[PDB]
């Protein structure tokens, strides 16, 4: 199974997924977590990790709440999402654990 | 009354007019017959593009031709600005501009060449138009695709294979990595192909392929046919297959048909490809024609979803400024003017959804540095010929395009340069998929003339 | 499998290809791309516009391309024939022949500028077509009209006429005399006049006209529309008011909708005047597009019961000779090749019927005799400017055009030679007619170059 | 986020805005709460009516309130100005503008009363509009009528009249001089008088009635009822007898199942009269409700042929200068704000058809001089009980008030001062009408109050 | 005959006039114009709602207004009763009833304020209207939920957001413990959101919620539109994709067009959701107008599965002793007449289905207690800001919601006094409930006049 964007590439590092993160703060757009046990192309509407980090100032902020979501959600695939209010919709989103 | 002939300019030439803001805007290039004066050959367009002929007749005074009449009010080398007031043209009718801004004025003895560059949509009039059925964002919600240009391909040959094959093709791209797959052009149906046949095989193979990947998939099926009700039945049958997707050729079907068979997308829930076929009939000259970025405005106005910009680097001729110019009145909410990518007017594109611009053409791995870097994310690069080509066949290509893709996407979004390091990413990403390395080594010597 | 780009010349290029009957063919005049010498040109645009692309594909091993590639066949300085099998082409779709024949070939970088000069259509795709709904022969049939040219005449101004207003120019023109009227190309539905509105008062003006005179008459009422649907819709409120023509503008509303009205047409037993408006756009210059002979034989094979084809003498180009030939192509069962007039092909056309001639643009009394000896009697002379542009308005323009041909016919049958006195054909027919007189002195200096 | 509630002003108080030439304005005469500051209840209104609620949401987030949010950008003494920008309305749809800006705003404890005033409606959202299916200049077209304003009058009594009997009275008053008859509002099919039974007797009476007279006649046929299937097959019917008209209550209807109607008139080809029952329930407060020149507004967007507006000297109240500005709002291509009108701001209506104001109720013979210059030409006089009332029946009251609209139009037309001279002028005719003598012998004493 | 004017008191007041069961009865609170009796502004409102006019007609004649005229039949200081024949009504429309009874009589010069109170509708003028398509008992048979009301929100911000972003939403809603969600009044279908786009996704995200809680769902989908064509086609959308809802803006839209919509909605086995929108321009003032138990009274013989009925605590105007009265009108086969109430007659409903009261607007957990205590059990109390407003958004909003209604149920039916106990009810919730404790403590400060 793949998981779209960067599915197709190794699998991202820590590194690598920080530095998704800082080009989606970078540009003012808003990141955000979501997780399934569920993926797959019926599933439009993974669980949200709390809300969009609308107040969110750092990637490591961002990294922080990824592992407290891996933490309580092992078994689940998690991606990052990154989003614009502006066009209204999301502008990135990639898996960043796998189970 | 005054019977005779007059000099079109006495009431169709007026320096002095000031547009406004819910009149139509032409720029019209003029090359006027020797001997016929600049404002004489503008004032005939403006005439004969409105409320005019070439003799005068005593019903001109039953109306108020000063309310009516188009206007050039300003002449700029060979460039004639033509005003037409918004009563002229009737509400939501694609048609009716053409019928009357490039219906009989291209053939006048008075004007020797002439060429429609632009044109101004007046936002009161854009409000009459629905626009795209899906529009971008609508449509990355229903592929759950966000951060990428998204990946398609022409099957080929165009003609010639059978529906099982053609299916068949369709499968190993799209497992292979390709988001989507469409008929050519041309395909339609034919003796050695019929619509039915394909339409049911192909979707087999869609779902196959969504299935074993994971990732939502779509065929382009081409509902193209000889009159608007077998389109629309092709379109029925498409929805009734579950495809997410139909495909026109909105230039060769015509714009009344085009309008029909988008309205009943949107009815059916079916997004629509939009083929620019014919398009350089129109607009392949400097001198004579019109621009495609009239015919992209239309297309917007009417309703696709996405239609085919050009490559720049590719086989099919398009200049990199008038590209870049294109992609932004197809997606932007509001494009200001810039004569130097052929923009001659602002355009306020009123709310209307925007249309993905589509990349097609003799492309392959190693243009997709410069392709990110002219369209960005919101755009689909198709890889026919550069998928099916591959040593290995169509699932191999496939993967080497995706992962082409990504890799320089990835590579943009951690601040590296594409274009300044273009092959260096390739050849990073080559090192973990060797169907991307086989795809650079046939190709890379493939190189297409370019023109900024 | 050969992976890799091969010259388009090796598969698409057979210079000892013989033409089948059955095959369609193309003249295409090519400017190749500085270097790009003629063959590779032509074998790219067979290729692209068949079964080829721009690389090999391992797929084209499951099909044989030798029974469906087109080919190029003979090249002749500058133009290129080239063959396409019979297979290739969805049956009773102009729409599939454009997608296929003009569809990514202009615009390649290999070559600058192409124009598709002439096409010939096989017998056997002809009969995938069922032509005009009503014909020339059944058209006069219906009218009770013979023996002379038709006349009619768009209503002025173009645009900005109510809809009673309308009415009223058509009832002075038909009650002066002449056969038809007609809705201007850009003419629709707008503020200032509704369709509706207008295809009510005028069918009023036209029964009103036929009544007075003793002579049928007829509007042809533009269905022209933003979508299928609503041409449809206008074509079937024509046929409730008992209109026998309906008008579309074939090239701006497209094939598709075309053939969509057509069919209509047919089974609402209207008569269907076709408008070429766009055409000039891209058949006007000699090294790009498409030549309108071309357009006028897809129009005949959708099924247009009138087409415009030029005037020559008017104020819109055309040329005398490619003209005379279009109007063979439209009018004949059989059509040769003829250097002289640019048809490039012999042209059967299998029983189809024949479609009307339109001469139309920039014309007066004055070219009258150019005109009957251009089309003969099988067309219409339309005069709008010169009809409402009479001193003495619509009526006495009417009567003056009428007049005018009927004096010319005249002339000609009893043996004269109207180009060499048409100006003393038009004086004697005047001395009995003061409108016709009155038109000659007001348009005498008024001419266009040829 | 930060939840929690926050005061409507901060998002929804904006005076430094400046209104786009595409926001719909709006003018609100607000009372506000005792002790909720006037800023705070404009937000209010300005926030519940567009994209605000109580408190605040996690989702605003999500989209971008500065774009689609409404703003109060100017408070001047009891009136609230509050701009909507153009993407928050449906296009094409009364019954959208209706659920957004008197949806709910008018039930808030912070706002004790609301009334709105005016309404500008942009040329843009107009353009998505049909306005009427005939207008005035196609609808004398029509009648062959020109040069005077038009007679028509409520069969009477209301309720109660056989098919038969309704028919009759119908064919008095037309073969008397009336171009046209209605029925009341309120009669639509009843067991007294089924629908069927009314529509076939009174086309007979108009048919009648046309030939003896030489003048195209009319009856408005009420279609009303309490389905909008029911109300298009009785449309149906009404064309099929041939009937010039048909007439709906387009308030108790309602505007949705009214656009319906509107679009199948002009398909059948059927002159639409709307009535403006309930308008008054409203209306009629100047201190809480929506003015009926909002309401006339709406009216001519759908499409009526004529909508009823008031006679100011009859029965039902009526002022003379916002009779005025609605009879403008209806008839011109552009009308001039004048709070002296009620008209707070301008209104271009951007090529839309002209609508026919219909003065009806309680009027009769000596209010012609005043009606002829309040309304001019371009009206309808209605004389219900003004014509069945006459001593001598429904033919000889049709004669009076025909008379007397001719007798003042060729007065004024002559340059004479119908106002100061209008009991001279009737007297004058009266000389050669009998009716019209016997018309102002009875009611000369009737009188109503008049407020300028 | 005898021609003139003459007082409306003469014929269309009458004070020995005893109703019969099957008049049609109102009651009037008229303000007349100075110097007008009550007397003869009842006895206008009577004549020209009925069969009256200004002046005497000959036509009067050829009928029997014994028979047909309304008569006010009794005054009561500024409150009069008119009686009107069953005969002058058409059968099963509301639209002919406001056309008489509401059409001219609010805009006469002679009464300047006029408020319709109440209205007695006779069983024998119900039997003419279906009711609701569903009904309440069927709706909790079909929802398979007893013993409490059910939950619901209107998904904000109102507008602006997209169709996919609106679906999340509602998924988070549905899932945290809602019975429903809905959209607002004025969303139908817009630039930013399109209604088949919305209509997809909000149902993917019903049937998700529905999986994943195993209650039943459903979202109220707006169908309201510019034409009753338009508002048909969206219903036929929803029921396509398997909603059990739609929703319709009634007074907007209109009672013909609702009128349209709720008999489709029966045949596609939709229940119908209505929204009161524009109710206050006209229910609100005491001295002019329609009062809403009238509008309630309506509703229900059209045929509504819900309709809004105010919340009395909340954001919007309402009276608890009139709301209470609006609840028994829509719920109960017969309520008696109740001064206190301002229930002017007594209503018999004849057998037609009950109606769902809806409670909206301004309302957070610390309602819940008065909500309960004023409608029971068979209500809808709808959450809008006070689900999306939670601290941590609209799922953890949701279940505070949920828990608060069922805690509070609970106490009820244990004999607690829930007025009296509410926030202990409330709190002792919370200890179990994280969710409905942050609830509690951002809105515990938030209160609107009673
Ligand atoms: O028919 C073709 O050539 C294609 O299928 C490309 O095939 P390859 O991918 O094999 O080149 C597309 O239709 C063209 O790109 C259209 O031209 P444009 O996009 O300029 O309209
Ligand atoms: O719009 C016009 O100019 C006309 O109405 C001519 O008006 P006049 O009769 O007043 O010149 C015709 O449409 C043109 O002749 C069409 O050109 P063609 O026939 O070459 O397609
Ligand atoms: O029912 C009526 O009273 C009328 O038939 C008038 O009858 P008379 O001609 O006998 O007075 C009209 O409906 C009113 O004028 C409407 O009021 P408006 O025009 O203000 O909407
Ligand atoms: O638009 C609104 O305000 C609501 O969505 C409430 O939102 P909140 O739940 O965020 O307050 C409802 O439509 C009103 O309650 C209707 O008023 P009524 O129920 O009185 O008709
Ligand atoms: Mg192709
Ligand atoms: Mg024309
Ligand atoms: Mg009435
Ligand atoms: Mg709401």
């Amino acid at each position: 199974m793949h998981t779209e964007t960067f599915s197709y590439l190794p699998p991202l590092t820590d590194e690598e997924i920080k530095k998704q993160v800082e080009y989606i703060l970078k540009n003012g757009w808003i990141p955000g977590i979501e997780y399934t046990d569920e993926p797959g192309p019926h599933n439009s509407y993974w669980s949200f990790w709390k809300l969009p980090f609308f107040n969110a100032e750092t990637a490591e902020e961002v990294m922080e709440e990824l592992e407290a979501c891996r933490e309580a959600n092992p078994d689940c695939y998690i991606k990052i999402t990154g989003y614009d209010n502006i066009r209204q919709g999301q502008v990135l989103s990639f898996v960043a654990y796998r189970p | 009354y005054e019977a005779g002939v007059r000099p079109y300019r006495e009431t169709y030439y007026d320096p002095d007019y000031e547009p406004k803001d819910t009149d139509l805007l032409c720029a019209f290039r003029i090359t006027p017959k020797p001997g016929v004066p600049m404002e004489e050959a503008a004032a005939a367009v403006a005439a004969e593009s409105s409320t005019g002929t070439w003799t005068e007749v005593w019903s001109n005074l039953l109306t108020d031709l000063e309310r009516y009449k188009a206007r050039c009010y300003r002449i700029e080398g060979d460039v004639a600005y033509i005003a037409y007031p918004l009563d002229l043209f009737e509400e939501g009718s694609i048609v009716n501009i053409m019928s009357s801004i490039v219906g009989n004025v291209f053939g006048f003895k008075a004007v020797q060449a002439l060429r429609l560059e632009d044109m101004r949509i007046p936002v009161a009039y854009l409000k009459t138009f629905p626009g795209p059925p899906t529009g971008i964002q609508v449509e990355r919600d229903r592929l759950n695709k966000y951060g990428r240009p998204l990946l398609g391909g022409t099957i080929k040959p165009k003609l010639g294979l059978s529906a099982k094959n053609y299916a068949r093709v369709v499968y190993e791209c799209l497992r292979g990595g390709l988001d989507t797959t469409k008929d050519d052009e041309n395909l339609n149906s034919q003796p050695f192909n019929r619509w039915r046949d394909r339409f049911l095989y192909v979707m087999e193979a869609v779902r196959k392929a969504e299935a074993e990947t994971g990732e939502r998939k779509g065929h382009w099926l081409n509902v193209t046919a000889g009159s608007t009700e077998e389109m629309l039945k092709r379109a029925e049958f498409a929805a009734e297959l579950g495809s997410r997707y139909i495909m026109v050729d909105f230039l060769t079907a015509g714009f009344a048909a085009f309008a029909s068979v988008r309205r009943r997308a949107e009815e059916l829930g079916l997004m629509l490809h939009c083929h620019r076929a014919m398009h350089a009939v129109f607009d392949r000259q400097p001198n004579h024609g019109i621009h495609f970025r009239v015919l992209a405005k239309w297309l917007r106005m009417v309703g696709g979803d996405h239609v085919h910009t050009g490559t720049v680097v590719g086989k099919l001729e398009g200049d990199r400024a008038e590209t870049l110019g294109i992609a932004d009145l197809l997606r932007e909410d509001y494009v200001p003017a810039d004569p130097g990518r052929g923009l001659f007017f602002d355009q306020d594109w009123a709310g209307l959804k925007p249309v993905f611009p589509v990349a097609s053409g003799g492309i392959h791995v190693w243009h997709v540095p410069d392709l990110v870097s002219i369209f960005g994310d919101d755009a689909f690069f198709l890889f026919g010929g550069g998928t099916h080509g591959h040593p290995r066949g169509s699932r191999a290509g496939a993967t080497a395009n995706r992962v082409a893709v990504e890799a320089v996407v990835q590579a943009r979004n951690e601040g590296r340069d594409i274009l300044a390091e273009g092959r260096e990413i390739l050849e990073e990403a080559a090192r973990s998929c060797p169907e991307l390395r086989e795809a650079m080594e046939l190709w890379g010597d493939v190189k297409f003339e370019v023109e900024a």
